[PDB]
């Protein structure tokens, strides 16, 4: 996952080893198949084989609508507008950087082996297209940036004479531990304004981002 | 179905209201469209599915059946009479004495704080 | 009623199956389905023993020192820590012997095991927490049984709910 | 905030469209009396919007099902499939 | 690293505890120089060090004093003289039945070794004395000593068949072509964590399966190339001269 | 006719049914169990599954003494 | 071989940061229970 | 001659041993003709000691005890502990768990055409009322069930200032108080690094009888 391991430097932070970008290429992976068959399923219960878009914007349904409109129409905030005013900075290309993570996802072109890495036998009497590879960019990045945010959320939460070999450049952030925290979190169950059957017994239900 | 009024004479309970017969034949039906759900999955699971490997072919012996049904009963279904866990349990409770007091011909109420003093709820 | 029930049944032409159905079923060697020896079979230790008409494959003996072992390791709510590794396998070996498996568990198993359970009470305490305070505060027993009172879909029901109900001492004892 | 919506459901202005008398029932029902009359109405505006996130759910589900560019009927589908979304269960009816 | 890859002339382990025998005040934890001596090398680099521990001053604990005395006497046993094993022992022992039995076994008379061996257990087994951790691994394990130098080879049959484990495929084994699938897969489970002893097990029935044709030749001179690499290894690993 | 009310016998059964016993208790008794049976007198007193034909509901016993 | 508690205290100091200290012998022995129960019936 | 007694269980049972002599010598716990010794390990005798200080039989001896004793064994039991510092006996009775465990054992064998729930069912039925012909079944009046003398009570009053004042009992636990309990050599450590720390006499003492 290299793509995500430039998209988690673009989040935020940086340094992942091997163990964390595998463990994430498999959590992106599993979110989009079950996207994907959701979709599949409600369209040919409409009754057609082709995957299209109006299906999977109101598949998703919730604030996440207005951010992947303006992704598809170019083909709080205070907060994420404070922190990038802290990034404001330059030299050894500091904004050089932040551009490369926008422009490398896996819409940009790669858009062939991105759809044969994930799953692909599903629909072989059909082939979906281009369009939904783009919006899928969208969609993957977007998780990508929200589990990076939680695992330092977390991270935080937590709280002589050099001999000069230590190079004072090398920090170690982020785990396996710290993602699997997040990605409980994310998974908040439901709003729980879905699961207000309180009182019961029995339970099962999937669930994305 | 007449075959459930006929089922209904085995308990001596002739005194049906006919929506009980449409609710539990469609009780059943929900039921058992689940339990030969997850057998039909379980019997995937033994044809070593991910995202294509191989393909899906479909037999559902009583094995996988008989697992579908015990993950079901394993949160449902009032088992057995579970009588030694309770008793083992009743003589741990069965074990420290009673107050032997005398609250002299009254009632003696718990502690107000423990009461509750229903009056008008108000904020 | 129950006679034009029973001519009515016969109008079906299902009259011959409700004939054939006169014997008693399950036509094996038994499917007991009393209460006591359900408890007992279901309380002493199994031993997974072999036969070996032609060849049994495996290449390892099954044994039932395991099951004893299993049986005798100090488990969690003695100890009061969640167990590490090692006391989790050598409970596990136990309990796959005394089903009727064979072969040991093979060290991945025990992490992914970890993994869900400190999920699992990470989401029962949170919901305790969201009961107690809205927004210096110190947790109690009370506040539990009230969480599993409102969310009973967390915990399985069985062993410890009815231990629960008889642990609520009150305050002089 | 909190404390206006306090201030406001004891004048007419604001008067759930369940009525005091049923939810008056259903408090007595389950257990509650109180000789206010803001907590009432407060459960009922609670259940009101529960409804209406439920009835958004099916009228968009509704909306998915075809021609996305003999009147409107809310069927079992429709609900199964919203119901579902929830935790509320399976609606697998039949015939037969 | 790894097995710290060295293996080879005065290496670092080798260098490295012999530097510390030479300055006092420092005590090393003794397992793990009787580890350390016995698989890189230095074995004399190890007893300076687990008898400058016992003799001289006391350690003041009991529970070090009694650990290097064990580590000690997997030494002198390791390098096969028996005369400082059996006189370490009785130094230490205190029944008075393995007091006469140790050394009614380094003469060699097997007859009443064994007899003061069983005398010596059933003095424990309800017995008031507390006789050690240690003195029952000896009790236990040089009655299946003597009774394999006096040739019994058909009571600790049935002894190892309850265990199980090498002692059932030496004395089984020896004392091969009607049960050889028995032994051989029994072999197996064994042959795994090699010596130069299972291989002469490994061997012998792929020798005796060309006696029946069942194994063919080339097999034999492959199993007897890659056992003799095996059996240089051990004699590498002992000191320089030959005792 | 009453040949059918007569054959009404049926008397169905489940598949499988669950058993409420802890971890706990079973091993408290175990344990207590086999230390009085090597302490008195495997040996005590235990089921007997083969690896095939499972899934059955009840099961033979050893009984060794 | 290699050279040879802070796990539930850990699952715990991680939750909140206003206390909300658990006492033991009423509540954390429920915990310690519930996970007993929970590795039994899925490894089962 | 009723005999379904506690104390006179001991004073007139006795001077007879069908018991289970333990023994007790400060370090070690035994009973029996035991090869082993049970040190304190209070994962085991401390659940034992815990109804042995009251007179209740565990509910796992009897399985054990049925197969090793024919007869002259049961009924009861009374332990015989003896320290090292005298000889004492206690005895210990049935719980209805120990009874049940009775139903148990005898399930090991004709699990099939036994119609347990029936016939172990109404085995209790005889058995319990076998056991038991001293119940003490005698009324005695109150003030309720006749009349003339029902009395006055003075706690649900009405003060005229106050509405009304009911019995309400007295603990001493007061608010926001402290809630319950607590939560709950190095270099030997180190110079034991490595160190990992009569079944042969068994096999041996058949083969010298033979």
């Amino acid at each position: 996952m290299e793509i995500q391991q430039m998209m988690f430097v673009s989040g935020e932070t940086n340094d992942p080893p091997v163990e964390t970008t595998s463990l994430i290429e498999d959590i992106v992976r599993s979110q989009v198949v079950e996207i994907v068959l959701h979709s599949s399923q409600t369209a040919l219960s409409r009754g057609t084989k082709s995957i299209v878009p109006e299906d999977v914007i109101f598949l998703i349904r919730h604030d996440k609508a207005k951010v992947n409109r303006l992704r598809t129409y170019l083909s709080s905030l205070k907060r994420l507008k404070t922190n990038d005013e802290r990034t404001k900075n330059m030299t050894k290309e500091e904004y050089v950087h932040w551009s490369e993570c926008r422009q490398a996802s896996f819409t940009f072109r790669k858009a062939k082996r991105f759809r044969e890495w994930c799953g692909l036998s599903h629909l072989a009497e059909s082939r979906p297209s281009d369009d939904v590879i783009d919006i899928l960019g969208f969609l993957t990045f977007e998780m990508v940036c929200s589990i990076t945010e939680e695992a330092l959320i977390v991270k935080m939460l937590e709280e002589r004479k050099h001999l000069f070999d230590g190079p004072d450049k090398d920090v170690r952030p982020i785990t396996s531990g710290h993602v699997l925290e997040a990605w409980r979190r994310l998974q908040k169950r439901n709003v729980e304004k879905k699961a207000i059957r309180n009182f019961q017994g029995g339970k099962l239900r999937s669930r994305v981002q | 179905v007449r075959l459930l009024h006929l089922i209904f004479a085995t308990q001596n309970i002739y005194s049906y209201q006919d929506h009980v017969p449409l609710q539990l034949m469609d009780f059943a039906y929900r039921y058992t469209t689940g339990t030969l759900q997850d057998a039909t999955i379980y019997s995937d699971h033994a044809h070593a599915s991910n995202a294509g490997n191989a393909g899906t072919n479909a037999q559902l012996t009583t094995e996988d059946i008989r697992l579908a049904i015990a993950a079901r009963t394993n949160y449902q279904f009032k088992p057995v009479p579970p009588k030694e866990l309770l008793l083992e349990l009743a003589a741990e409770r069965n074990k420290k004495p009673l107050p032997a007091v005398i609250p002299t011909w009254g009632i003696r109420l718990p502690p107000e704080k423990y009461c509750l003093t229903g009056k008008d709820w108000v904020l | 009623y129950e006679r034009l029930k029973r001519d009515i049944l016969a109008l079906p032409v299902r009259e011959r199956r409700r004939i054939k159905a006169i014997t008693r079923e399950s036509g094996k060697k038994g499917m007991v389905n009393s209460v006591i020896t359900q408890t007992r079979q279901a309380l002493i230790p199994k031993v997974p023993v072999v036969t070996r008409p032609t060849n049994v494959p495996g290449n390892s003996v099954q044994w039932a020192q395991d099951v004893i072992h299993g049986f005798q390791a100090l488990l969690a709510s003695e100890i009061y820590e969640l167990p590490e590794m090692d006391n989790l396998r050598t409970r596990m070996t136990g309990i796959s012997r005394e089903h009727g498996l064979i072969g040991p568990v093979d060290d991945s198993v025990i992490e992914i095991m970890l993994i869900g359970l400190e999920q699992h009470l990470k989401g029962i305490v949170e919901a305790a927490i969201d009961i107690v305070k809205y927004r210096r505060h110190t947790l109690t027993i009370e506040d539990m049984y009230d969480t599993l009172e409102q969310y009973p879909y967390l915990v399985e029901p069985g062993g410890t709910l009815l231990r629960l109900q008889s642990v609520m001492l009150h305050d002089e004892d | 905030t909190l404390e206006e919506i306090l201030e406001m459901m004891e004048d007419e202005e604001f008067t759930p469209i369940i009525p005091d008398a049923v939810t008056d029932y259903y408090l007595a029902k389950n257990g509650f009396e109180t000789s206010d009359i803001k907590i009432k109405r407060i459960l009922a505006l609670a259940t009101q919007k529960f409804i209406s996130d439920i009835a958004q759910d099916a009228y968009e589900y509704s909306r998915i099902r075809s021609s996305s560019s003999n009147k409107v009927v809310l069927t079992m589908d429709d609900l199964r499939s919203a119901l579902g979304e929830y935790g509320i269960n399976v609606k697998r009816p039949n015939f037969y | 690293y790894h097995i710290r890859q060295q293996d080879a002339r005065p290496n670092v382990i080798k260098s490295l505890l012999d530097g510390v025998g030479k300055c006092p005040g420092l005590h090393l934890p003794p397992h793990l120089v009787k580890y350390l001596g016995s698989n890189y090398n230095a074995w004399y680099g190890a007893i300076k060090l687990l008898e400058e521990l016992s003799e001289g001053q006391g350690i003041d604990n009991q529970k070090i004093s009694d650990a290097n005395q064990d580590a000690l006497l997997e030494v002198y046993m390791s390098l096969q003289e028996d005369d400082m094993f059996y006189g370490t022992w009785r130094r230490r022992a205190k029944y008075f039945e393995t007091n006469a039995a140790l050394s009614y076994e380094q003469i060699g008379i097997w007859d009443k070794a064994l007899q003061l061996y069983e005398a010596a257990q059933i003095k424990a087994r309800s017995g008031v004395f507390p006789f050690g951790e240690s003195e029952y691994s000896l009790w236990e394990d040089h009655w299946i000593y003597c009774a394999e130098k006096l040739q019994h080879w058909e009571i600790l049959t049935e002894l190892a068949k309850h265990e199980g484990f090498t002692d059932l495929l030496l004395e089984c084994g020896w004392r091969w072509i009607a049960d050889r699938e028995p032994l051989e897969q029994s072999v197996k489970t064994v042959m795994d964590i090699p010596t130069p002893r299972r291989q002469i097990f490994q061997t012998f029935l792929a020798l005796q399966g060309f006696s029946q044709q069942k194994d063919t030749l080339q097999d034999v001179s492959r199993l007897c190339d890659e056992g003799i690499q095996l059996t240089l290894r051990k004699w590498n690993a002992l000191p320089q001269r030959v005792t | 006719h009453q040949v059918l009310d007569g054959v009404a016998k049926s008397y169905p059964l489940p598949l499988e049914r669950k058993v409420i016993m802890p971890a706990r208790s079973r091993s408290s008794f175990l344990r207590m169990r086999e230390m009085f049976a090597g302490a008195i007198l495997l040996y005590s007193r235990t089921a007997v599954i083969d690896v095939d034909r499972a899934g059955d509901y009840y099961f033979s016993v050893r009984a060794s003494p | 071989s290699q050279p040879s508690l802070k796990e539930l205290l850990r699952n715990v100091g991680a939750d909140e940061g206003d206390g909300e200290t658990v006492i033991d012998g009423d509540v954390e022995e429920l915990l310690l229970d519930l996970a007993d129960e929970f590795v039994t019936s899925v490894t089962s | 001659k009723f005999a379904e007694t506690s104390e006179e269980i001991l004073h007139k049972y006795e001077k007879f041993p069908p018991s289970l002599t333990f023994h007790i010598h400060e370090n070690h716990y035994r009973f029996g003709d035991q090869d082993g010794v049970i040190p304190k390990n209070s994962s085991v005798i401390k659940a034992f000691l815990e109804y042995v200080a009251r007179e209740e039989i565990p509910p796992a001896l009897i399985e054990v005890t049925k197969d090793a004793g024919v007869q002259l064994y049961e009924g009861c039991i009374i332990l015989r502990i003896y320290d090292h510092r005298k000889t004492y006996t206690t005895i210990l009775r049935p719980t209805q768990l120990s009874l049940y465990a009775d139903l148990l054992y005898q399930t090991d064998y004709l699990q099939v055409r036994f119609t347990d729930s029936l016939s172990l069912n109404i085995e209790t039925e005889i058995l319990t009322a076998s056991k038991r012909n001293l119940d003490l079944s005698v009324p005695l009046n109150p003030h309720r069930a006749t009349a003339n003398l029902k009395p006055e009570v003075k706690y649900p009053y009405y003060d005229p200032e106050t509405d009304t004042v009911v019995h309400e009992h007295r603990p001493d636990a007061r608010g926001n108080m402290v809630n319950a309990d607590t939560v709950d050599s190095d270099y030997e450590r180190l110079m034991l690094l490595l160190s990992d720390r009569f079944m042969r006499l068994r096999f041996v003492e058949a083969w010298r009888k033979k």
